[PDB]
């Protein structure tokens, strides 16, 4: 039984699998992708910045004591300082939680964990440590500083958030939902995206907030070629209230991003790698948005490549408000065996797009055949890892230009077994069918999710003077039958329009195209399912997400009525969508396991998928484009937050099966990484133990350089902004 | 845009 806050002991602990694909790698092509994962594990650190106040000195802490000693070297002294085995496991748990999510907050949940021992016999390790006996001053200071809040667990630092009972450093500690919209209409109208941004607000004598926008880049209020951002570093003044518009974050890090971003171009195989990487450089030195977003569009057109690459503040999903990126970076070689089957979907793609439950007015105006690869992983910096990837973020260019999507094929392996043992929430006689079949499942799922989910859709755009990108004249929304009355105007995207939800309200779009295309005979037939196999993964993809939808319960904060975590909240909503018809196709049984403890059974009437599932998933997708097209925050935030409300209401009782969930829990596995070690001509991979020792010891070798600098510069720059928390 | 596997 799991503890909330706190990493279990025996947390699973895969090493992703490399060894082949990197064995394939030119001399050139290595050293290209040894230069760019330096780059992310560099701008990686960022994240610790962009989680908690204390998360850049712990890893500054961890990363000093286990530079002087090993696992097993800081072992003895542990064990011979009083500590048992149990609680100096539960250390080095601690810490390879820290170093997988860069933060002591779960990158999947926003929840903070704790070392599961006594803080005063870790300080007894830590104050006694070699690490300690080389550099007192800055151990103790350390300890000092961020000892406190490695185990608090107040309620107000327990999940990730804005307003006083929350915490986040996107923002300053008395920043509120209020001033996070007030900042996002400033930067709307300047044009300016929230992507590499922060918020910060100071108050004068008066009581007047003040409001800084701080952009990351290498340089700061000097003086450079640059006009684009240096003419926004200004004070301004909106609706009364003061902004100003700095740069220079994380100003030291990005400059070791930037010089191995430069070095990676020397062995760049073509002009549109050569090109993109200057574009980034030109993002992260200069602070531009659209310098990253000239780079992304030079990427786009890099078609199946060898080592497949992206970079930057790409993501926003742990920003309370939505619109502000985190930090992440990856190196990947494409597997051009597993590539095959999506390539096909892709050949497929656009003919698949007109079954979707929306008039091709609501559709791209032009299928713009994306690459899609299956990716073997060699280096994801930042947070945490996913399983698939549909990007860039940018709207304007998924909807004009293009796109890419990539299946994390060596990410997939890791959960692709199943454990009958440790199943939950299942009937008996599904049980052997769900284990069969979950893994293909979510391959199929993961292909339709990025390609045919976040590929698809148009957004309804009026420029600053009067022409839109559809005609209003002919186009009519179907919900209503009126000619259209809301769009996107200038300056506006889909995260800025709605904001706390635009995340999961995607993701559900997303993840409910997923399982109506499943249905369809030529997409299983491309992954290589026909007949009674067909059916089978049909029925297990839509008992997963049934499944599923009852296990987000944990990633749902009642006191707060908040979701933690956007693809769950997704898959809660299918599941209420899919209740809500009814007709006996899904229910939910509070029971009693051989455990002795409560517990709880999921059925699915596989004949009742097709003739009730399929008309009401078809019903509801159609509402979520016609609500996103026309960006109807309004109408969007009543239909999807209806959903997703969580109560105690008959016959399912979500807020007591809440518990039940939370009881029987499995912690998601950590995930070792490989590092690149250049030998002054030739690449090598290094690999590590799947345990948490292992994981420890893969960043004890990742910064061999300049480890020691890094943990000089995160310190710097955490109190540098302390007074803001 | 991301996609994630759950439990994992
Ligand atoms: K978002
Ligand atoms: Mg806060």
């Amino acid at each position: 039984a799991d503890t909330q806050y706190i990493l279990p002991n025996d947390i699973g602990v895969s090493s992703l699998d490399s060894r082949e694909a990197f064995r394939l790698l030119s001399p050139t092509e290595r050293l290209y992708a040894y230069h760019l994962s330096r780059a992310a594990w560099y701008g990686g650190l960022a994240v610790l910045l962009q989680t908690s106040p204390e998360a850049p000195y712990i890893y500054a802490l961890l990363s000093r004591l286990f530079r002087a000693q090993d696992p097993d070297q800081l072992r003895q002294h542990a064990l011979a300082e009083g500590l048992t085995e149990e609680e100096y496991q539960a250390f080095l748990v601690y810490a390879a939680g820290v170093y997988s999510n860069m933060g002591n907050y779960k990158s999947f949940g926003d929840t903070k964990f704790v070392p599961n021992l006594p803080k005063e016999k870790l300080e007894r390790v830590i104050l006694g440590s070699e690490a300690a006996q080389q550099h007192p001053e800055e151990v103790r200071g350390l300890w000092q500083t961020c000892g406190e809040l490695m185990f608090s667990l107040e309620p107000r630092l327990r999940h990730l958030g804005l307003g006083k009972e929350g915490i986040t450093t996107y923002f300053s500690g008395n920043c509120t939902m209020e001033d996070a919209k007030l900042a996002q209409d400033f930067l709307d109208s300047q044009n300016l995206s929230a992507y590499n941004t922060r918020l910060f607000k100071e108050v004068d004598g008066c009581g007047k907030p003040y409001y800084e926008v701080r952009l990351a880049s290498v340089l700061g209020s000097e003086p450079s070629l640059d006009s684009e951002v240096t003419s926004k570093l200004k004070s301004y003044e909106f609706r009364g209230s003061p902004f100003q518009v700095t740069r220079g974050d994380y100003a030291p890090i990005l400059q070791k991003v930037v010089e191995q971003l430069e070095k990676a171009k020397a062995y760049a195989a073509n002009s549109h790698q050569g090109q993109m990487l200057a574009q980034y450089i030109e993002s992260f030195t200069q602070g531009s948005i659209e310098a990253h977003k000239r780079g992304s569009r030079f990427w786009i057109q890099d078609k199946g490549p060898i080592v497949e690459s992206y970079i930057g503040f790409i993501e926003s999903y742990r920003d309370p408000f939505g619109s502000r990126g985190e930090f992440e970076g990856f190196v990947a070689v494409v597997n051009k065996a597993m590539s095959a089957k999506f390539e096909r979907l892709v050949a497929s793609a656009e003919q698949l797009l007109k079954e979707l439950p929306w008039p091709p007015t609501f559709e791209k105006d032009k299928f713009l055949t994306p690459d899609f690869t299956s990716l073997d992983v060699l280096t994801f910096a930042g947070s945490g890892i996913p399983a698939g990837i549909n990007i860039p973020n940018y709207d304007d260019l998924r909807q004009t230009e293009g796109f890419k999507n990539v299946s994390l094929g060596n990410v997939l392996a890791v959960a692709y077994a199943t454990q009958r043992e440790k199943l939950t929430f299942l009937e008996e006689d599904d049980k052997d069918l769900y284990i069969l079949w979950k893994g293909p499942s979510f391959d199929v799922q993961v292909g339709l999710h990025a390609l045919l989910g976040h590929g698809s859709g148009k957004l309804f755009v009026q420029d600053e003077k009067g022409a839109f990108n559809f005609d209003q004249e002919t186009v009519i929304n179907p919900e209503t039958g009126e000619q259209i009355q809301s769009w996107y105007r200038c300056g506006e995207t889909w995260d800025s329009k709605f904001s706390t939800i635009a995340s999961s309200y995607e993701e559900c779009r997303a993840e409910s195209v997923g399982l109506y295309l499943s249905l369809h005979p030529q997409v299983l037939e491309i992954f290589g399912f026909e007949g009674a196999d067909a059916e089978d993964v049909i029925y297990v993809n839509w008992l997963n997400m049934v499944r599923a939808g009852l296990l987000a319960l944990e990633f749902y904060t009642p006191e707060a009525f908040n979701w933690r975590q956007a693809h769950m909240q997704a898959r809660f909503v299918i599941l209420r969508v899919l209740l809500e018809a009814g007709e006996g196709l899904v229910t939910i049984t509070p029971t009693t396991g051989s455990d002795g403890r409560p517990d709880a059974r999921v059925r699915l009437d596989r004949s009742k998928i097709r003739s009730v599932g399929k008309p009401a998933l078809e019903r509801f997708l159609r509402r979520l484009q016609v609500l996103k097209s026309t960006g109807d925050v309004a109408g969007g935030r009543a239909l999807y937050e209806g959903y997703a409300t969580v109560t105690d209401a008959p016959p399912e009782s979500f807020l007591t099966l809440r518990d039940t969930v939370l009881l029987r829990k499995e912690s998601r596995k950590l995930i070792v990484q490989p590092n690149t070690r250049l030998e002054g001509s030739d690449v090598q991979l290094l690999e590590y133990e799947a345990s948490a020792a292992g994981l420890i010891r893969s960043f004890s070798e990742r910064f061999p350089e300049d480890g020691p600098e890094l943990e000089e510069i995160l310190t710097q720059l955490a109190t540098a902004d302390a007074r803001f928390w | 845009d991301r996609v994630y596997i759950h439990p994992f």
